[PDB]
């Protein structure tokens, strides 16, 4: 069974360097191509870095060539990507694939007169990726364990619809990962969402909580979201209220 | 991060047939076969088409390629519930690896949906902390794929922005969200900041300004 499997990611500071890893199986690995093609979630597909069979030829995309570099060694079926000098933006889902077009070495390098070594055959990849691998992923980010600022996504007539309102909370400027909301202690669990998060340039992660309810509700009805970050130990309750000044929603008391 | 452009998103009822394109620049695909890989949600993309026309040992007749001059097509008759999915469209140049954008392709299992957008401003406690966010929520919409835009006094904006993909909620509808990272400054030298959110064709614009 063929099969591709990647090995090296994990959270890194900028500047600092990865080497990621390849192993191949199922399939003659010293008669195709390689390819690393990454993918910031979901942000679509990006091709970093390719081989030709006989690792004579390399390529690089604009945005790695000059910090990352490839090779293989096809006595461990292995591929390597050595990432330098990473940037934040290198955060993604890094894939490797094998190239297409199947070949057979028509000229090797012959180490003494009597007999073999490495091939040379300077062909010559398609750039056509017909194997891929699970991925390994790849956090680039400066930041240390931080606790969130919650902060509140009050309803106003701008989020009410059918007398339904929405509200929720902002969770803003944590690190690392996860955050679990959740809304009166677990009390309100019907029309609530929590969102992905998401990587900010600064090297911090936020997302949202919100939940839908009865726009009639609101004037009596109390509504706090509990979030909550264990790797820094904090536990924020926010109570999301009406907008102060809106005229286009009439609220109770 | 050269590209090539393709179409957001595309649906079709069970057995219905979709057409998928791709465009680009002469030095690049008007001089260079092209490829198509399907990526299933959760999982590593899959190649389906590779030399414009030619179908892997592996996939279905269904499944069909085409092009000519800067522009290739990828067709697939009889759509399947397992054939949801993004469509990604791919180039060799020498150099090479240049992608799409790309396009998913929703498979209806329920009825379409129009996303309700809600728009929230910066709060007056973030912007004590001399900071603002604009948070646009987009909710109850399928097919589950969108496309969020800003705007400054109508005005494009790029800078500062992160979208998260649409996610399933428990009504089995999707959500999405969208935020826009200004400081104080920005938010109140402004008339107006807009949520253009794009949804099959249809686009709700969501408005926010100062207090």
């Amino acid at each position: 069974e063929v099969q591709l499997i990647e090995s090296g990611g994990g959270v890194v500071q900028p500047g600092r360097s990865l080497r990621l890893s390849c192993g191949a199986s199922g399939f003659s690995f010293n008669n195709y191509g390689m390819h690393w093609v990454r993918q910031a979630p979901g942000k679509g597909l990006e091709w970093v870095a390719g081989i030709s069979f006989a690792g004579i030829k390399k390529y690089y995309g604009t945005s790695v060539k000059g910090r990352f570099t490839i090779s293989r060694d096809n006595s461990k079926n292995n591929f390597y990507l050595q990432m330098n000098s990473l940037r934040v933006e290198d955060t993604a889902l890094y894939y490797c694939a094998r190239d297409l077009r199947e070949l057979e070495c028509e000229e090797w390098t012959l180490y003494n007169y009597y007999d073999r070594g490495p091939c040379v055959d300077p062909r010559g990849v398609a750039g056509s990726f017909d194997v891929w691998g699970q991925g390994t992923m790849v956090t680039v980010s400066s930041a240390s364990t931080k606790g969130p600022s919650v902060f509140p996504l009050a309803p106003s007539s701008k989020s009410t619809s059918g007398g339904t309102a929405a509200l929720g909370c902002l969770v803003k400027d944590y690190f690392p990962e996860p955050v679990t909301v959740s809304w009166n202690s677990g009390a309100l669990t019907s029309g609530v969402h929590t969102f992905p998060a998401v990587l900010q340039s600064s090297g911090l992660y936020s997302l949202s909580s919100v939940v839908t309810v009865p726009s009639s509700s609101l004037g009596t009805q109390t509504y706090i979201c509990n979030v909550n970050h264990k790797p820094s130990n904090t536990k924020v309750d926010k109570k999301v209220e009406p907008k102060s000044c809106d005229k286009g929603l009439e609220v109770l008391f | 991060q050269s590209v090539l452009t393709q179409p957001p998103s595309v649906s079709a009822a069970p057995g219905q047939k979709v057409t998928i394109s791709c465009s680009g620049s002469t030095s690049k695909i008007g001089q260079n076969s092209v490829s198509w890989y399907q990526q299933l949600p959760g999982t590593a993309p899959k190649l389906l088409i590779y030399e414009n026309d030619r179908r892997p040992s592996g996939t279905p007749d269904r499944f069909s390629g085409s092009k000519s001059g800067t522009s290739a097509t990828l067709a697939i008759t009889g759509l399947q519930t397992g054939d949801e999915a993004e469509y990604y469209c791919e180039t060799w140049d020498g150099s090479g690896g240049v992608f799409g954008t790309g396009t998913k392709v929703t498979v209806l299992g329920q009825p379409k949906a129009n996303p309700t957008v809600t728009l929230f401003p910066p709060s007056s406690e973030e912007l004590q902390a001399n900071k603002a966010t604009l948070v646009c929520l987009i909710s109850d919409f399928y097919p589950g794929a969108v496309t969020v835009a800003w705007k400054a006094d109508s005005s494009p904006v790029k800078a500062g922005v992160e979208t998260t993909t649409p996610s399933k909620q428990s009504n089995n509808k999707y959500a999405a969200s969208s935020y826009l990272s200004l400081t104080p400054e920005q938010w109140k030298s402004h008339r107006s900041y807009s949520c253009q959110v794009t949804h099959e064709g249809s686009t709700v614009e969501k408005t926010v300004a100062p207090t």
